[PDB]
Order: structure tokens, then C-alpha cells, then sequence
């Protein structure tokens, strides 16, 4: 369920995002992206340990 | 998209949902366009919020 979060952007995928937004600031979208993704693989790990 | 993108006959052109770059890329299923003309003062109006 983690891979359906926007996390505040416009859509849930990166190629969608990719294809879809203007690159200089679809840059930052992705990076948001994956830094949520990111944080909540850490919250995962941090369960899991 | 070309005549509005890559050319410019018109005195401004600006995106704000979409990328003005990838115009042409994108499929959607219909547009509708509002034609109106607005003196110089209040040509800024026109954007979200």
C-alpha cells in the first residue's frame, strides 16, 4: 500500500511523473518521492528489528 | 504544440498543470477552450489561487 501514497504530489508514479511534468522541478517531485519512500522503508526496518 | 511551444507568435505562453515542454507528448481525451480578451492591467488573473 506504500507504492499508492502521492506523498503530496500529483500522481503515484515516477514515469507518470516523469513524462508528465517539466524535468528542472520534476526533479525535486522525484526526490520527494523517494525520500518518503525511503522514510518509510526505514519505519519498516525499525518494525522489523 | 509546435506553433505554441516550440514557435512563438503569441506574446505569452505558461503552464502551470502541465509541461509546456512535453506538450505534444501527452494524450488526453478533450479540451475546452475559453477565448476572452482582458486589458494589459489584469492579464495576471489568470492562474490558480
Amino acid at each position: 500500500k506504500q507504492l499508492s501514497s502521492k506523498f503530496g504530489a500529483i500522481s503515484s508514479v515516477l514515469n507518470d511523473i516523469f513524462s508528465r511534468l517539466d524535468p528542472p522541478e520534476a526533479e525535486v517531485q522525484i526526490d520527494r518521492l523517494i525520500t518518503g519512500r525511503l522514510q518509510s522503508l526505514q519505519t519498516y526496518v525499525t518494525q522489523q528489528l | 504544440y509546435s506553433v505554441l511551444y516550440n514557435l512563438a507568435p503569441f506574446f505569452t505562453f505558461k503552464c502551470y498543470g502541465v509541461s509546456p515542454t512535453k506538450l505534444n507528448d501527452l494524450c488526453f481525451t478533450n479540451v475546452y477552450a475559453d477565448s476572452f480578451v482582458i486589458r494589459g492591467d489584469e492579464v495576471r488573473q489568470i492562474a490558480p489561487g
